[PDB]
This record gives C-alpha cells, structure tokens and sequence, in this order.
C-alpha cells in the first residue's frame, strides 16, 4: 500500500550511479586532454 | 536498517568506479610521459647525427 518507496528510490540510486559515471568519464577525458597538451609541449621543445 | 544498507552499498561501488577512473587517469599520464621522453630522446640523437655529419663535411671542405 505504497509503491512510492521502491519506485522513487530506484530512480535516485540509479541516477546517482549515472552521475558517478559522468565525472568518471568527464575526468578520465581530462587526463587524455592533458596528454595531447603535453605532446604539443614535447614538440615546442624539439623545434626549439 | 535495511535500505540504508542498499544506500551504503551504492556509495561504495561509486567510489570503486571513481577509484578505477582515477587509476587510469594516471596510466594515461604515465604512458604519455613515457612517450614524450622517448619522442625527444630519439630526436636528441638525430641532431647529433645531422651535426656529426655536417661538421665532418666542413672539416674536409
């Protein structure tokens, strides 16, 4: 006599999991972006 | 109480992921640094050759 417990709890724990995956990706990216920018410096030196 | 268990179980996987996803963000930085070193160590060496040749030529000349 109250489906709001299991219904509306699933849709917050599942949404909290997605936000975990986002800042998992949107941070692991940053490391790959940092890498690009490093190997640019790795030329700026070589040409210098 | 149970449920607060289920919520103490998620905030746990969602550090496992965030631990896995910042133990690659180094691996990317390691292999990128171990790249750049080697991408400039061969270059260092190349200039010697291109200079060892150029000065010898200029000795003979």
């Amino acid at each position: 006599g109250l489906i709001k417990s299991l219904a509306e709890k699933e849709k917050q724990l599942l949404e909290r999991l997605e936000a975990a995956k986002k800042e998992a990706e949107e941070r692991v990216k940053r490391a790959e972006a940092e890498a690009k920018a490093l190997l640019e410096e790795a030329e700026a030196k070589a040409k210098a | 109480k149970l449920e607060a268990i289920l919520s103490q179980e998620v905030e746990a996987e969602i550090q496992a992921l965030l631990q896995e996803a910042e133990a690659k963000a180094e691996a990317v930085k390691r292999e990128a640094e171990e790249k750049a070193k080697a991408l400039l160590q061969a270059r260092e060496r190349a200039l010697e050759a291109q200079y060892r040749a150029a000065l010898r030529r200029a000795e003979s000349a």
